[PDB]
RNA sequence: AGGCUGAUAACCUA
RNA sequence: AUGUAUUCAACGAGCUUAUAGCCUUGGCCGACAGGCCCGGGUAAUCUUUGAAAUUUCAUCGUGAUGGGGAUAGAUCAUUGCAAUUGUUGGUCUUCAACGAGGAAUUCCUAGUAAGCGCGAGUCAUCAGCUCGCGUUGACUACGUCCCUGCCCUUUGUACACACC
RNA sequence: UUGACGGAAGGGCACCACCAGGAGUGGAGCCUGCGGCUUAAUUUGACCAACACGGGGAAACUUACCAGGUCCAGACAUAGU
C-alpha cells in the first residue's frame, strides 16, 4: 500500500531550488507521509575555459565560465496518487522536479 | 560530388552559430566556436565567478 | 643468385595464392588487404595485366597512369611500366622484384631535393 | 683526472690486509673499504658479509643505501 | 634453446625468411645488405640514407644540424 | 656568429 | 639507475544501443601490443577497489658505466576510406652528443619555488603544448632606490610628430 | 598655460626592479614556433605589448597554397532562338 517515492529536483538557482524543495517537505508533513530528505547531491561544475581574444595577438588572457547544477532527491513513503497531488503544484522557473518510483 | 567521407575530423564539425570550423566547443555537447561561445555565454547559462 | 621473398623464389611467387602471399608480407600490407581493396585499387590491376596483353611479345608493356600511389606493389605488378603521380608529374618507374611490398609512392618522390642558396637578408643577428 | 683501478676479486696480499687491518677500524663500511683496500664496492659488500660471518665486525646501522659496521671489539 | 622469435633481432629475414640473432659482423653485413636494397630500387628511404638525411619523418628545419 | 640596444655605432663573448 | 617488496591524492570526464559508436569493471586468450565474451553506468549509484615522486631490500661501483637514449635495422599489432615523407603503440637489436654549460638573461617571498604524477581542452588515431588538480616540500628577505621602470611635488626647457 | 622630457631636485613605490638567495635558461640531443634557404607549392596573420600565439597537436577534410578534372548551388526581370 505504501511505496517508497523518489523526487528528484534539479536547477541552477539554489534559491529557486530550496524554495521548492521546502514546499514539498512542508506539504507532506502536512499529510503526515514519512520523508526522506532533501539530500544534497555533490554539486556539479561544468567549466568552459576559452582565450577571451577572438584572435591570437596580445596577452594570452583566459575566461573561466561555470555553470554550476545543484541536485536534490526527496523520498516520499506514500502512494503515486498522493504524491502526484504533492507535486502537481506549480514549481519555481528553471527547478525541473522528476518522480521515480524507487526501484529500491 | 563530396564524395570524400565526411565521418570523423574537423571538416565533419561546424560551428552550429556560426558554421565556422575552427576552434569548436565540443564539450557537454555545446558545438559552438570559441568566439561564438563567449559572446553567447551569459545566455546559455556560464558565469564567471574567478 | 635468383630473387626470393621470404624464401620463395619468384616463380613460385607468381603462382601463390593471395591468402598465402599476405602471410609473405609485413604487418602493414597484411593489414592493408584483409580490410579489402576499395574499387580504385582494383580497376588499377586489371589494366596493369591488360597492358601486358597488348604487349608484342619481348617488348616491355606501355605506360599506365595512376594516381594511386597508396597502392601496395604486388608480384602480379612485377615487369609493369607506371607513372606514378607526385602532384605535378607522372613519374614512370619498372616494377622489380626488390619492390614487393612497398607503396608505389615511395618511388615517386613528391619534393625536389634541397641544394641550398646562399643565405637571404634576415638570416642570422635573430 | 686518473681513472682509479679497483680490484674486482682479492688477492693473496689483499685479503689478508682485509683481516688483519679492517677489524681494526672505526668506521667500516664499503666506501671506507673500497678507498683504503682499492676494491670495488661490489667486492666490499662481500667483503664486509665475510668480515660478519668470522665475527670480527659488528653491525650499527643497516640501510639499503647506507651501512655503518665497527670493530666487535674496542681497542 | 625455445627462444622465441619475438626475442631475436632478425626476425623474418627477407631473403629466406628465417629467424635468428645476428652479431658482430653478420650484423653490419645485414645493415648493409638493407640499405642497398633500398637504394638499388631507389626507393625513398634508401634515398635518404644516401642523401644522409632524416628517415623516420622527423622534422629537420632546426634539428641534426652538425654539418 | 652570438650577446647587449626599440634600432645603429660603441662595448662584451665565442 | 635497475630489479623487488611496499604504499597514500585531488580537480575532473563518460554512450545513438544499432550484435556495438562514450568511460569501461569482470572472465578468458596472448610475452607484449592487442583480441574475444558476459556485463555496469546518461552517473555521490558503474568505470573509481581509482597515481607518481617517495618508502623498502637487493644488484651495480666512479668506468660515458647497468649514467644518457638520439640515430638506425628487422618485425608485430592498433586507428582510419587511406599510414609512404616512418599516425601512434609493442619486441629484439643499434647505443650519438652530453662529465653541469661563455657573454648574457628569466621566474619566484610559503603549502610558495622546485620536484612528482593526474584530469580536461584538441581528439578516428596522435601531447614534449595549454588550462586546472592534488602529492612531496625548501633556501633567503621582512629591505632599498644602486639597475630597469612607475606615481606625486618643485624646477629647467628652443620639445608638442612631444628626447626614437 | 598645459603636457612630455631631463646624464634636475625632493617624497614614495614594484621579485614583469634590484638586494639576499633558490630554480634555472643561454652550452648537448631532441620537441615545437619564427626567420632564411629551397620549392610546382612549401598558404598566411603577428616582430616589453610577434615567435607551444591565431585555442594553429594540418595524413584526407580542415586549407586559404600548387598540378589537374567536375559541378551551378547564375534568384528575379526583358528580348531572342
Ligand atoms: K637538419
Ligand atoms: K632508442
Ligand atoms: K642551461
Ligand atoms: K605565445
Ligand atoms: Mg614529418
Ligand atoms: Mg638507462
Ligand atoms: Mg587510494
Ligand atoms: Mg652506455
Ligand atoms: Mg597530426
Ligand atoms: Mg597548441
Ligand atoms: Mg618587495
Ligand atoms: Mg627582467
Ligand atoms: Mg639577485
Ligand atoms: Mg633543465
Ligand atoms: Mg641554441
Ligand atoms: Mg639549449
Ligand atoms: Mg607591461
Ligand atoms: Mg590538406
Ligand atoms: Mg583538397
Ligand atoms: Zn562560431
Amino acid at each position: 500500500m505504501i511505496h517508497k517515492i523518489r523526487i528528484t529536483l534539479s536547477s541552477k538557482n539554489v534559491k529557486n531550488l530550496e524554495k521548492v524543495c521546502a514546499d514539498l517537505v512542508r506539504g507532506a508533513k502536512d499529510k503526515r507521509l514519512r520523508v526522506k530528505g532533501p539530500v544534497r547531491m555533490p554539486t556539479k561544475v561544468l567549466n568552459i575555459t576559452t582565450r577571451k581574444s577572438p584572435c591570437g595577438e596580445g596577452t594570452n588572457t583566459w575566461d573561466r565560465f561555470e555553470l554550476r547544477v545543484h541536485k536534490r532527491v526527496i523520498d516520499l513513503f506514500s502512494s503515486p496518487d498522493v504524491v502526484k497531488q504533492i507535486t502537481s503544484i506549480t514549481i519555481e522557473p528553471g527547478v525541473e522536479v522528476e518522480v521515480t518510483i524507487a526501484e529500491s | 560530388w563530396n564524395a570524400h567521407p565526411k565521418n570523423y575530423g574537423p571538416g565533419s564539425r561546424t560551428c552550429r552559430v556560426c558554421g565556422n570550423p575552427h576552434a569548436i566547443i565540443r564539450k557537454y555537447g555545446l558545438m559552438c566556436c570559441r568566439q561564438c561561445f563567449r559572446s553567447n555565454a551569459k545566455e546559455i547559462g556560464f558565469i564567471k565567478y574567478r | 643468385k635468383k630473387f626470393s621473398y621470404r624464401g620463395v623464389d619468384l616463380d613460385s611467387l607468381l603462382d601463390m595464392s593471395t591468402d598465402e602471399l599476405v602471410k609473405l608480407y609485413p604487418a602493414r600490407p597484411r593489414r592493408r588487404f584483409q580490410r579489402g581493396l576499395k574499387r580504385k585499387p582494383m580497376a588499377l590491376i586489371k589494366k596493369l595485366r591488360k597492358a601486358k596483353r597488348e604487349a608484342p611479345q619481348g617488348e616491355k608493356p606501355e605506360v599506365v597512369r595512376t594516381h594511386l600511389r597508396n597502392m601496395i606493389i604486388v608480384p602480379e605488378m612485377i615487369g609493369s611500366v607506371i607513372g606514378i603521380y607526385n602532384g605535378k608529374t607522372f613519374n614512370q618507374i619498372e616494377v622489380k622484384p626488390e619492390m614487393i611490398s612497398h607503396y608505389l609512392a615511395e618511388f615517386s618522390i613528391s619534393y625536389k631535393p634541397v641544394k641550398h642558396g646562399r643565405p637571404g637578408i634576415g638570416a642570422t643577428h635573430s | 683526472k686518473e681513472k682509479v683501478n679497483n680490484m674486482v676479486l682479492f688477492d693473496k696480499g689483499t685479503y689478508d690486509k682485509l683481516i688483519t687491518e679492517a677489524p681494526k677500524y672505526k668506521l667500516i663500511t664499503p666506501s671506507v673499504l673500497s678507498d683504503r683496500l682499492r676494491i670495488s664496492g661490489s667486492l666490499a659488500r662481500k667483503a664486509i658479509r665475510e668480515l660478519m660471518a668470522k665475527g670480527l665486525i659488528r653491525m650499527v646501522s643497516a640501510h639499503a643505501s647506507q651501512q655503518i659496521y665497527t670493530r666487535a671489539t674496542n681497542t | 634453446f625455445k627462444i622465441p622469435d619475438w626475442f631475436l633481432n632478425r626476425q623474418k629475414d627477407y631473403k629466406d625468411g628465417k629467424f635468428s640473432q645476428v652479431t658482430s659482423n653478420a650484423l653490419d653485413m645485414k645493415l648493409r645488405d638493407d640499405l642497398e636494397r633500398l637504394k638499388k630500387i631507389r626507393n625513398h628511404r634508401g634515398l635518404r640514407h644516401y642523401w644522409g638525411l632524416r628517415v623516420r619523418g622527423q622534422h629537420t628545419k632546426t634539428t641534426g644540424r652538425r654539418g
